[PDB]
């Protein structure tokens, strides 16, 4: 059984 | 001016979303040239480096971001995802819990934490954390879809209809927006998605492999155009993470050694280290060549090794499963690359030429479900090693506790020898079944079962309690060795009734949907006293199934659950059932082979997906077309007839018991010969200068 994918967070520069 | 670095970083973020990973890397690095202490740019760069498979370099930039900004929760959560991929679960948990401690409202980190719980087998905590993520970020496709699979796993069908609607909606939106779908390819079979969507899901996950090989800047390989360098022999390479104690070896471990060395040279490329089991020993000893690619983690260097061996046909046994390195196939080290056996579906990927299947599983009218060209085996593409692994189940005897074939069962290598010294055994004609009367020996055997004793000795023969195999010989329990003793298997061991029909299904519960359980309920309601035998797979799904069954008019005492068992006990106890009811949503695959080897008729309704038609392919090769239903009414009628016409049940059980031996289904030698004829059609086709086309003979 494959590992569950994850969500990378993109950071907005301000 | 600070807008310079900020603008580069935010433009790179856009490029990443668009799939232009190379340009994103360039802009992130330019941002770091302009503003070296740029925490966000370090972390965003590490994100795309992770996506390119540069895991160690990504970690380094994550730590730089956190050194610059110790409370940068994005970087902690992103780093957790990289550690999870490196198999460092404790490191990943430490990062996720740090991120959530910094920012309790951080939806993404809650969802990434949930994925750890899901993979650990802690489905209630995964559900809680996914639900926290969706509460914080209501539009969150990864969390919704992985939550949906959590609920599938435990058979929680609350608002199942709206769940499927939204799953399909999410995939449509993601496909339309050129994003990676949040439904995984191996799961797409479970949901009412179109065949186009399932193929597109596959292609997009395959594209992930391209981002990881493109950074290698490798040119195309030159491929052999003849067999001269190999002495006229076709070089076949089997690539798999599962040469070991894994169901794929339980299916095909005999095939490498059965290839004809006068016309074939067999290379097995292991993606996993040696797990110490006899499965790994056997393939390493019987393949002409065995190559441990787990020692060569660079996919460019591993592909070079494949290409140096001169492989003509390279066989992908993983598809989208744990342990896959489809990057190897994306680099195309061989002129012909085929999907086979390990993955029930299309790769959707340009870099795979063929899928090895058959006309029952994959009839020509549905070729559009697959990106590959179809390559037909003559009977079924499925195969199992049961005849080699479980020969003790070729014969059985029973005790007449009063005559049934599946209430008290004995199997063993020396079973016939044992019975030679019991002069009062009766031989029943049904291929012959000996029947031990209720004598002194039988009482001692039954007493062993009732007292939970491990084994007894009668006339020098060891007689084992079938529930204690791991205490007697752990290698017998796993299928690594053939059991030596006579084994006793009984309905009482599993709480099954002695005087009623047992319908069984030994699949994971996520293969059941409401529609399937309703169909099973219709059957039980028509066969009085019959029961359904399912597995705690997992246990927390049991109250959900019991509750839904009761709402369908079925008392709780009609469904009996047993624990998951070691491999040999799981196949052996299939002999206690009268009938197996196959799951139409996704059939039993390995488990279909298992139940037929026990002689248990399996009723199935082939669907449209490859995964929904395997069991019928198996039953066609077996030669029991009367067990294959054209619709739900036929499926119920067949199952009810087997449970109510006991002479018919004896007839059909007799067919399975006999044809598991006489048909091609479990014949690995014939399978390997026909596999070889298919490889040679592929090779000749290529050798004549043609691109792949269907090989349907
Ligand atoms: C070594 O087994 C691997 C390895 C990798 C992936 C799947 C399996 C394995 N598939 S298998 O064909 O062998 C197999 C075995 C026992 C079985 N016992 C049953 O009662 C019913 C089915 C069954 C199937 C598996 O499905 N398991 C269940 C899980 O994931 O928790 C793990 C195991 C549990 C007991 C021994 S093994």
């Amino acid at each position: 059984t494959h590992e569950t994918g994850t969500t990378n967070t993109a950071t907005t520069a301000t | 001016c600070p807008t310079h670095a900020d603008s580069l970083n935010n433009l790179a973020n856009i490029k990443r979303e668009q799939g232009n990973i190379e340009e994103a890397v360039r802009l992130y690095r330019k941002a770091l040239e302009v503003f070296p202490e740029f925490a966000a740019a370090h972390s965003n760069l590490a994100s795309v480096l992770q996506q390119q498979g540069k895991l160690q370099e990504a970690l380094m930039h994550y730590k730089e971001a956190i050194r610059i900004s110790p409370t940068f929760a994005d970087a902690y959560s992103n780093m957790g995802n990289t550690l999870k991929e490196m198999q460092d679960v404790q490191g990943a948990l430490q990062c996720y819990t740090r991120a959530i401690q910094i920012n309790p409202a951080f939806a993404d980190a809650h969802s990434n934490l949930a994925s750890i719980h899901k993979d650990s087998g802690n489905i209630p905590e995964a559900i809680a954390s996914y639900r926290t993520a969706l509460k914080l970020k209501p539009d969150f496709p990864d969390a919704y879809c992985n939550l949906a699979h959590c609920l599938q796993i435990v058979c929680d069908w609350t608002d199942y209809d709206e769940r499927m609607k939204k799953l399909v909606s999410i995939v449509a939106d993601q496909l339309e927006k050129n994003r990676l779908p949040s439904v995984h390819p191996h799961h797409s079979m479970l949901y009412p998605l179109s065949h186009g969507f399932r193929k597109a899901i596959a292609e997009r996950h395959g594209n992930l492999c391209l981002d990881k090989i493109n950074v290698l800047h490798k040119p195309p390989y030159e491929h052999p155009k003849d067999l001269k360098l190999s002495d006229g022999r076709l070089r076949v390479g089997y690539v798999s993470s599962d040469f070991g104690n894994h169901p794929t070896s339980h299916l095909m471990q005999s095939i490498p050694g059965m290839h004809n060395p006068d016309k074939f040279e067999v290379f097995c490329y292991a993606l996993s280290p040696d797990d110490g089991t006899n499965f790994r020993v056997k393939v390493m000893a019987e393949a002409n060549h065995f190559i441990d690619l787990s020692q060569i983690p660079c996919n460019g260097k591993a592909a070079d090794r494949i290409h140096q061996d001169g492989i003509h046909i390279l066989v992908n046994m993983n598809g989208y499963t744990k342990g896959a390195r489809n990057e190897l196939f994306a680099l195309r080290p061989a002129p012909i690359q085929a999907m086979w056996l390990g993955y029930p579906g299309t790769s959707g990927a340009l870099f795979m030429d063929y899928i090895i299947t058959d006309q029952e599983t994959s009839p020509a009218e549905v070729a559009e479900q697959y990106s590959e060209k179809l390559a037909y085996m003559p009977h079924t593409f499925f195969i199992g090693d049961h005849a080699n692994m479980f020969p003790h189940l070729k014969k059985k005897a029973v005790i007449d506790f009063k005559i049934y074939d599946n209430r008290i069962v004995l199997n063993g290598i020396d079973l016939k020898a044992f019975l030679d010294s019991l002069p009062d055994v009766k031989i029943v004609k049904m291929l012959n079944m000996p029947v031990i009367p209720m004598n002194t020996i039988a009482e001692a055997v039954i007493e062993m079962i009732n007292r939970g004793q491990i084994q007894i000795t009668i006339n020098g023969f060891s007689i084992s309690n079938g529930l204690a195999t791991t205490q007697i010989n752990n290698k017998a329990a796993t299928g690594e060795e053939v059991p030596r003793t006579i084994i006793v298997t009984t309905r009482s061991q599993y709480g099954l009734p002695e005087d009623a029909i047992v319908y069984c299904n030994f699949n994971q519960l996520y293969k059941i949907d409401p529609s399937t359980l309703q169909m099973w309920a219709n059957i039980l309601k028509r066969v009085p006293n019959s029961v359904l035998w399912l597995l705690r797979f997992p246990a927390v799904g049991e109250p959900n199934i019991q509750q839904y069954a009761q709402n369908m008019g079925l008392p709780q005492n009609r469904i009996i659950f047993s624990p998951v068992a070691p491999k040999e006990e799981h196949v052996r106890r299939g002999q206690l059932a009268d009938v197996c009811l196959d799951t139409p949503l996704c059939n039993g695959h390995t488990t279909g082979m298992d139940v037929l080897w026990a002689g248990t008729p399996m009723v199935t309704m082939p669907g449209e997906t490859l995964a929904s038609r395997v069991a019928a392919s198996q039953l066609t090769c077996l030669g029991c077309l009367e067990l294959i239903a054209k619709n739900r009414q036929e499926y119920e009628d067949i199952a009810v007839k087997l449970g109510t016409d006991l002479e018919y049940l004896k007839k059909v059980r007799g067919k399975v018991w006999k044809q598991r031996i006489s048909s091609p289904l479990f014949n690995t030698k014939q399978y390997t010969m026909e596999l070889e004829r298919l490889y040679l059609q592929m090779w000749e086709h290529y050798a004549a200068g043609n691109k792949p086309d269907h090989m349907i003979k």
